[PDB]
């Protein structure tokens, strides 16, 4: 059958360079148009670009100036590089199989959340960043400070566990 | 870039009802280059329609696609539980491939009350942080 | 939300003296500083400026009899050909206008055609009144083109064509039409107009207008045809037309009580100039060029110059002096066509960004106060200063001898909003098709010679533009030709090949036909390793291939299997390429009137016709082809050149297909075959690479089993008429059950029979929808037997599964009359100026 | 064409009256139209529908069956419309194929003004 797996650094600082790669399993990398599609939070999707097994590319003009996608035909893999990132680029990046140049997409990667911030990892105060905190638990929300605000609280990325009640 | 405006914002109905999802393009596009996707939450999009009207392999026959230049439509005959999701159109005829902003397809239930917390409530409309539509009560919960 | 919407000039055409037969030839004459003054022709029967082909008319093009053409006023005929040319300049195939609000406004007066008694021989009785009454000049255009907005003929003498423009602009602003042809025509048939002006002493002995010159000694009579296509600017931009200029404002008024009906009044001229500025919301400083009435009469020129002084001369402000000229200095006084001739002159200027020059002959008129220095004669080409707005503008003037005056402000067109361009099916290969059409073969040849001459004299022109223009901005007629070309120079060579009757690669010729197209799905041996791979960039195609991958695995575990064979793989893959190529033809506009198939082909054809879904169609060809690998070993097939009956030793081999008059398939026992084969080593027979024999009794083993496997399929009513090669006739798609699919594997394939029937029923074009031509040659032979003109076409070919081949197929399908949606194929390029329809005019002169 | 426009959807306004001044004066060709206009203006003055010299019986080629179009036989009442405004339509169809239709209406009431 056909299945897509993507990996890459999720958390980034501004002016840095996003780098994700996608691996195609079982499919025929040859003849299909391997593509990146991002989706800012809760918004509509936005097409980044595509590349075939030959190296022919095609980029969205809105990002061409700072995007590069590539194939390795002996690895069966293809990858996205996105320069000069910004908090605009915070999105769920998806790799997908295009049936032809700039076409419809049938098989899709699982999605990589890519968060561009400038906040060293702080830990929650229970009466936190990054945002994989666990405890009607509301979705987190970003303050102007840059820190999410939201019982066995457990902030993995800060080895914190207030476990207070 | 060609713009896709979906309609309505968030169509609410109940299982069994017929859901009609519409999509207006900023300019005419050949029917061969329009597509419809379903996106269950926190998953990837799943292709439903390609070329405006052609059902993707494995998609139940209740999903129907139609429409021409500017106005295209996706129609589900009988809303089954797993259909309640978000739907996106996609045009791929204009150089910049573009996508709809999306339409939600939520559960309709008898209006309840918010019981600063807003407890379990419906409709979600309210005057923060709200909770997704619950699985057994299909109500919401905001937190200002 | 309502005002004097700007009107746009989207096309223009003209026939003028000095051998001018197009706006571009007019530019040549003006920059050359040549004139057209010559002696009156003898062929009219009684010095001036005269049209090259005043009396030539391609009567047969418009379906007009030679007798009626002889009765038509040459002005009626020029107006009709020039209207056509103008719509071609606007890039509108005139058929698309049939039933349109399009309006017709023709400026014209009577010029003494058909004043004698009718030589009975000429037999013009019943045509002479209609060929020579003013209203018909405009009504006939609406009749011949099926136009249905207002059609008027207006006479205001020299201003006629600008008054017609002025009326069309109100018609458009008012909603009375949504497209308009406006212009004027004159042909001096008789000598009455020349004689009256001679008697008055109004004509120079030269025959030359010397406008604003000290040498001005009367005007030179001329003639011609000048027409523009008008459209509200909103509609123009929305339809993506090429706007040439815009009528920013225009005005009309009258001398009133001058000193003699013809006497000119400078005050009237001033007021009409100023109403135009008002309608256009400008002042004279915003206008760099004035294209004047400018007839070269000693007493009138100063009158015109004094009003320009009193209007354009004052408050010039920042704007430097106003440039002044008149196209009558090169072509004479074109009477009812004078105005729009002037308008086409300044539009040529706007194209090239310079001020069109005038034939200045001698010194300035001593009768004109040049002392302000604010008016300069346009002596040679000059800069066209934009206005303070950054908009170039001109003013055109026509002052008629019956006292009615017009003035028009022409402005450069606004910058178009950029729009996302549509995609071009088929990857780019540098090769572009360029299609030609005319109403006869001689006309077709002439079209090709002219396109080649234009492209040689005008290189750097983008082949994508010539391609788009000749496919999208021209009407397609009966006699056709098409030329594939990767660069301008290869176009010229192959267009000349059409022109001169040469057979050359990349060139195709054909007649377009009424009859339908039949999609032939062959199966057999259409496969070649790597086929149709170069079409996987095309979404229409790749998408079909992908969905085919989905349902094959679920029913056979297989897929593309062409990243880099045997009967139960090859048949499920040829099925997929054939329904994919079919969808590609579909999306390029080739819609099938009927489908027909050969053995397995019938399954792709049933899918292509809608009788079986893609799923059931895959399942039918997967479990029909798995079932054939179960009677492998003994059995084989052979082709036998030579017709059946003659080929019709028994109980081991039988006839299993009939493919044409000179081609049969025979099948049965393996050894038994080699027997027949090496027998014929002393007929051109050959064995098919097979390990079994179908359409024989060797298949009765898998019956019942197959019928069962395919018991879940759901035959549906077809959307496309499916012709059964088995039944030998049309067959409801419900009837395509497992039984039909077994009986298709067992009974013999009467394909020669079916092609004969479809030829009987009048189908015009057979398109073999396959990766390599398999049956095409047999079908072509069947048609030669029936002495038919039906055409046969392939899709892809071995060493030709590229887009360039499909492009070639599109080119030939279109040349035979298949409707290729060139918009969906060559996306949407720009309109380039190429020669018009090549009118094959004969002379008619009563 | 009159039946498919003036004959449809009249809804208790009575059949439209029909006539042609060419019955009294013939085809004035270029003046045929204003002639007809002057004829309906004559009528508007007097508040009656101007009559037509109808001869013989109504053409059998014509579907009179809805009873929605009636020949202006002699003088008739000019029913005003709900608006209260009396109107008429005038046609002139050219043999070059150009057509004109004009709605003539009754003049609106003059705004009264103190007299010199």
């Amino acid at each position: 059958q056909v299945q897509l797996q993507q990996w890459g650094a999720g958390l980034l600082k501004p002016s840095e360079t996003l780098s994700l790669t996608c691996a195609v399993y079982g499919g025929s990398f040859s003849g299909y148009y391997w593509s990146w599609i991002r989706q800012p939070p809760g918004k509509g999707l936005e097409w980044i670009g595509e590349i075939n097994h030959s190296g022919s590319t095609n980029y969205n003009p809105s990002l061409k100036s700072r995007v590069t996608i590539s194939v390795d035909t002996s690895k069966n893999q293809f990858s996205l590089k996105l320069s000069s990132v910004t908090a605009a680029d915070t999105a769920v990046y998806y790799c997908a199989r295009g049936r032809g140049s700039s076409s419809s997409f049938d098989y899709w990667g699982q999605g990589t959340l890519v968060t561009v911030s400038s906040a060293s990892t702080k830990g929650p105060s229970v009466f936190y960043f990054p945002e994989p905190v666990t405890v009607h638990t509301f979705p987190a929300v970003l303050q102007s400070s840059g820190l999410y605000s939201l019982c066995n609280v457990n902030h993995k990325p800060s080895n914190t566990k207030v476990d207070k009640k | 870039e060609t713009t896709l405006t979906q309609s309505p914002g968030t169509l609410s109905l109940s299982p069994g009802e017929r859901a009609t999802l519409s999509c207006r393009a900023s300019q005419s596009v050949s029917s061969y280059y329009l597509a419809w996707y379903q996106q269950k939450p926190g998953q990837a999009p799943r292709l439903l329609m390609y070329g405006a009207s052609n059902r993707a392999t494995g998609i139940p026959d209740r999903f129907s696609g139609s429409g021409s230049g500017t106005d295209f439509t996706l129609t589900i005959a009988r809303l089954e539980p797993e259909d309640f999701a978000v739907y996106f159109c996609q045009q791929y005829g204009t150089s910049p491939q573009t996508f709809g902003q999306g339409t939600n397809v939520e559960i309709k239930r008898t209006v309840a009350a918010p019981s600063c917390l807003l407890n379990n409530f419906y409709p979600r409309e309210a005057k923060e942080s709200v909770t997704e539509q619950d699985s057994k009560d299909s109500t919401y919960s905001l937190s200002s | 939300e309502l005002e004097s919407e700007p009107i746009a000039i989207v096309g223009m055409a003209c026939r003028l003296p000095g051998e001018v037969d197009s706006p571009e030839r007019l530019w040549e004459l003006i920059t050359s500083g040549r004139d057209s003054a010559a002696e009156v022709p003898d062929d009219r029967g009684w010095h001036g400026n005269f049209m090259a082909g005043a009396g030539d008319f391609d009567a047969a093009f418009f379906g007009i009899s030679p007798r009626e053409a002889l009765a038509m006023d040459p002005q009626q005929r020029q107006a009709l050909e020039t209207t056509w040319e103008a719509l071609e300049s606007a890039g509108i195939p005139p058929e698309t206008l049939r039933g349109s609000d399009t309006g017709v406004f023709v400026g014209m007066s009577h010029q003494g055609y058909a004043t004698g008694r009718p030589r009975p021989e000429d037999g013009v009785d019943g045509y002479l009144l209609t060929g020579n009454t003013a209203s018909v000049a405009s009504g006939r255009i609406a009749y011949v083109l099926g136009l249905e907005g207002p059609a008027l003929t207006v006479d205001t003498a020299c201003s006629s064509s600008l008054v017609a423009l002025h009326t069309a602009c109100g018609s458009l602003r008012d909603g009375d039409c949504g497209l308009a042809v406006a212009g004027g025509v004159s042909v001096m048939a008789g000598p009455e107009v020349f004689t009256e002006f001679s008697r008055q002493g109004a004509l120079s002995p030269d025959g030359r207008c010397k406008p604003f010159s000290d040498e001005a000694d009367g005007f030179g009579l001329g003639e011609g045809s000048a027409f523009v296509v008008l459209q509200r600017l909103s509609d123009a931009r929305r339809e993506g037309r090429r706007v040439l200029g815009v009528v920013a404002g225009s005005a009309v008024n009258q001398d009133g009580a001058s000193n003699g009906l013809s006497a000119p009044s400078g005050v009237a001229q001033q007021r009409v100039i100023r109403r135009a500025w008002a309608r256009a919301g400008i002042t004279g400083a915003d206008v760099a060029v004035v294209e004047a009435h400018g007839t070269g009469t000693r007493l009138g020129d100063p009158v015109e110059a004094s009003a320009l002084l009193a209007t354009y001369g004052k408050s010039r402000g920042s704007s430097g002096p106003v440039l002044l000229g008149s196209v009558k200095s090169n072509i004479g006084h074109a009477q009812a066509a004078a105005g729009v001739a002037g308008v086409i002159k300044v539009l040529l200027g706007l194209e090239r960004g310079v001020v069109p020059p005038m034939l200045c002959r001698g010194e300035r008129s001593g009768l004109i106060d040049w002392s302000s220095g604010e008016i300069e004669l346009a002596d040679g080409v000059r800069e066209w200063s934009p206005a303070a707005d950054g908009v170039r503008r001109a003013g055109v003037s026509a002052f008629g001898v019956s006292g009615t005056n017009a003035h028009v402000i022409i402005a450069e067109p606004p910058e178009p909003e950029p729009v996302p361009q549509p995609r071009r099916m088929l990857p780019a290969t540098g090769v572009v098709p360029v299609v030609l059409s005319a109403r006869t073969g001689a006309a077709l040849r002439a079209q090709a010679g002219r396109l080649a001459d234009h492209l040689a004299a005008h290189p750097g022109i983008a082949p994508a533009d010539v391609s788009w223009t000749m496919a999208r901005a021209r009407q397609h007629f009966e006699e056709r030709a098409a030329v594939l070309a990767a660069d301008t120079a290869e176009a010229v060579h192959r267009l000349r090949a059409v022109a001169d009757g040469a057979v050359v690669p990349g060139v195709v010729t054909g007649s377009a036909s009424d009859g339908g197209s039949v999609f032939v799905f062959p199966g057999q041996g259409a496969q070649w390793e790597g086929m149709a791979r170069e079409l996987l960039p095309v979404p229409v195609f790749a998408e079909s291939i992908a969905e085919c991958d989905a349902v094959l695995s679920e029913v056979a575990g297989f897929s593309v299997s062409e990243v880099l064979e045997r009967v139960d793989v090859v048949q499920p893959v040829l099925f997929a390429v054939m329904v994919s190529l079919a969808r590609l033809w579909r999306a390029c506009g080739a819609v099938p009137s009927a489908v027909i198939g050969h053995s397995q082909g019938e399954i792709a054809a049933a899918v292509v016709a809608g009788a079986l879904s893609l799923e059931d169609g895959m399942r039918v060809v997967a479990r029909r082809s798995r079932a054939v690998r179960a009677v492998a070993g003994r059995g084989s097939m052979l082709s036998v050149r030579g017709g059946r009956s003659d080929v019709e030793w028994t109980g081991r081999l039988e006839v299993a297909a009939v493919n044409g008059p000179d081609a049969v398939v025979v099948a049965g026992d393996a050894q038994a075959a080699r027997e027949f084969l090496e027998y014929c080593e002393g007929i051109r027979a050959r064995a098919i690479p097979v390990d079994y024999a179908s359409h024989t009794a060797h298949v009765e083993p898998v019956r019942d089993e197959l019928v069962q496997a395919l018991a879940g399929i759901t035959p549906r009513r077809a959307e496309v008429p499916f012709f059964s090669t088995l039944t030998g006739d049309f067959l409801d798609g419900t009837e395509l059950d497992a039984g039909y699919w077994y009986r298709n594997l067992r009974h013999p394939v009467e394909f020669h029979s079916a092609v004969q029937a479809l030829t009987d029923q009048g189908y015009a074009t057979f398109i073999e929808v396959s990766p390599h031509p398999v049956l095409a040659s047999s079908v072509q032979e069947t048609l030669d037997d029936a002495e038919s003109d039906a055409a046969v076409l392939g899709t892809l070919e071995r060493d030709a599964g590229d887009a360039d081949r499909f492009l070639t197929a599109l080119a030939d399908a279109h040349t035979r009359g298949v409707a290729v949606d060139w918009e969906a194929v060559l996306g949407r390029a720009g309109l380039v100026d190429l020669p018009g329809y090549p009118f094959q005019g004969k002379r008619f002169w009563l």
